[PDB]
């Protein structure tokens, strides 16, 4: 909008400005490890005690995989998070007088 | 907040090398401009033989 | 080649150890 | 990940094959003339440096008398002569099983794919020369140069007027470039050779000859083991995840 | 001051693509943010003032 | 100790170590969370990695 | 221990070793004591103080 | 197409009319605020004569 102003300046027409924010993509990864020997007895199911020990700590070994990948999303989001606020922060003494 | 001294000899390790004394560059960025300054100095400048 | 190697040796000449932390270079 | 590496399978007597030595050196192979089903007469670097003439301390320690293998190469005089002793060493790879017999012994190599061992579900190993007698001809010669995937070990044998000698080359540019870069390396020691070039006739003209071991994983860099025998004291540089693929000898000068 | 507290949502926003998303998805490789609600604006209530 | 013909000036850059304060005003950044991916890179005879 | 008449004053001012220079040896790496002997009896190389 | 190229036309007529009433009462109160202004004296001079 504008003022009308009694002044002999002249007056300005109507004004709109068109504005065009874009988007930011950005990329995560994790690694995680599987042992053959682990991923063998995961198929068959156990009969003799023993196996069903060895079995019970592959599944905990490869939960535990599970865990660590999905705990590992987690702070890649907060981290991202974090830094995409921290990219466009500009500094007090520039930015008060701005203000 | 350990005192320390900065002295001449300190000082030598840039002030010992060569592109200190060698003149060809400053010539050159002096002369590869447009305009240089009013030509009209003449004296001494070469030795005139009799 | 003297002359150079002199005024080389005399002024100009890793860490092994530092106690006050990472050195600053100071141009002149 | 690769499909599983081309053992082969050798006899050595054991006189002239020490079982001392570690797991992973590699091992080159001499070609007899008229028996060669009873002994490969296989070679090792230091014994090759014996064969040749704080390194030699350790080949005369492990290594004692060595008219056996004066037996075994028999024209090596001769082959110095003619530049043909490089026709004969070929390179095998390194060294994985050594079966112990008294008389034979058992030597299982790779000839071929990733370095591995074969009894459990293939535990690796790795390959190790001695730093001495060894140039990184990356460190020789130096916008900024680019970072390539994969490195490569040459080996060339030089006959010097102290007889040949061998050396390994790690670098990763390029096969085109490293025959250059070799000759710019080997510049002044053929300053040295053409003393008594003139009487001698056409055939002495060669200065030596460079195949291409193999292909190891790059932007890693190596370590510095040593050797824990008795008196040893002896650096060695290790590298892993090594895939052999030798090469012909290519000639330079 | 002893509030250390908060009331907050505990789950995200969905969006997902519907079927009249799609259809632009897949003839022009266009899709608009709730595409419903520009339709509600432009073909039900013509004027419906800002 | 002799004084040369000419003065100097000495600069130097220094590192300090910052702990910052950040503010952030609420709905400032809109986050669009899609669904994570599951590849095999590495087959090796040891272990498979993810 | 005797000492120079002109060492000097502010050198005694601050905490120092008596000898002349400083004899940290956590500031080199582990195990290496050739690096040891460069930080304490090595005149080629500057002292790590002064 | 024409309809909605009509509730686009009346919609801009309708703001550019809205502009205009709404450009007329910040008229008014710059007015008003410039009357004030105008027979204002400052503190100082006022303050003795109070």
């Amino acid at each position: 909008p504008t003022i009308a102003h009694g002044d002999g300046r002249r007056p300005s027409k109507q004004r709109t400005f068109i504005v065009v924010k874009n988007c930011h993509k950005h990329h995560i990864s994790t690694e995680m490890e599987l042992s053959m020997l682990d991923l063998e007895i995961l198929h068959s199911i156990p009969e003799t005690p023993v196996e069903y020990a060895e079995y019970v700590g592959a599944v905990k070994t490869v939960a535990s995989a599970l865990q660590f990948g999905v705990d590992a999303l987690e702070r890649g989001l907060i981290n991202t998070v974090l830094s995409v606020k921290l990219r466009h922060a500009p500094p007090m003494f520039i930015l008060q007088t701005l203000a | 907040n350990l005192l320390l001294a900065f002295n001449l000899q300190n000082a030598l390790k840039v002030l010992c090398h060569p592109r200190l004394h060698t003149p060809a560059h400053t010539l050159n960025s002096l002369n590869a401009a447009p305009a240089p300054r009013d030509r009209r100095e003449t004296y001494s400048l070469q030795h005139r033989r009799p | 080649q003297q002359v150079n190697d002199y005024i080389k040796a005399k002024v100009g000449a890793g860490a092994p150890g530092l106690c006050h932390g990472q050195q600053a270079t100071c141009e002149i | 990940g690769w499909r599983p590496p081309v053992f082969g399978d050798f006899l050595i007597h054991a006189s002239s094959f020490n079982n001392a030595e570690a797991t992973g050196t590699p091992l080159f192979q001499f070609k007899q003339s008229d028996p060669f089903s009873g002994v490969d007469a296989v070679f090792t670097p230091l014994s090759l440096f014996i064969l040749m003439n704080g390194l030699t301390r350790m080949a005369n320690l492990l290594y004692d008398s060595p008219a056996t293998l004066a037996d075994l190469v028999p024209d090596f005089g001769r082959l110095v002569a003619d530049r043909r002793f490089h026709n004969f060493i070929t390179p095998v790879g390194p060294l994985v099983e050594n079966i112990k017999s008294t008389y034979l012994n058992k030597i299982t190599t790779v000839v071929h794919g990733p370095v591995v061992s074969k009894a459990i579900p293939r535990s690796t190993v790795k390959v190790t020369v001695p730093q001495e007698a060894f140039v990184d001809l990356d460190a020789w010669l130096s916008g900024l140069q680019p970072c390539p995937a994969d490195a490569r070990l040459y080996v060339a044998l030089t006959y010097e007027e102290a007889g040949p000698r061998f050396t390994f080359f790690q670098s990763s540019r390029g096969h085109c470039q490293i025959m250059n870069i070799l000759r710019i390396y080997y510049s002044p020691s053929i300053m040295h050779r053409y003393a008594v070039v003139q009487p001698l006739h056409i055939e002495e003209l060669t200065f030596g000859a460079v195949a291409c071991l193999g292909t190891f994983s790059a932007t890693d860099g190596w370590r510095r083991s040593a050797f824990n025998y008795r008196g040893s004291s002896l650096p060695v540089v290790e590298i892993d995840s090594f895939y052999s693929n030798v090469s012909d000898w290519e000639v330079i000068l | 001051e002893a509030d250390n507290q908060i009331m907050g949502p505990s789950s995200y926003a969905s969006f997902v693509v519907r079927g009249e998303n799609l259809v632009t998805a897949v003839s022009y490789g266009r899709v608009m943010r709730t595409f419903e609600h520009f339709m509600a604006r432009i073909v039900d209530s013509p004027e419906k003032a800002g | 100790k002799i004084h040369p013909g000419v003065a100097m000036t000495v600069v130097r850059t220094d590192e300090i170590l910052s702990e910052n304060i950040l503010f952030s005003s609420r709905a400032s950044t809109s986050m669009f969370i899609g669904t994570p991916n599951v590849s095999r890179r590495e087959a090796r005879v040891d272990a498979v990695t993810f | 221990i005797v000492t120079p008449v002109t060492a000097d004053v502010a050198y005694f001012q601050k905490s120092n070793s008596p000898r002349g220079r400083a004899a940290c040896v956590v500031s080199c790496e582990n195990y290496n004591q050739e690096v040891a002997e460069g930080l304490i009896y090595d005149h080629s190389r500057p002292d790590a103080a002064y």
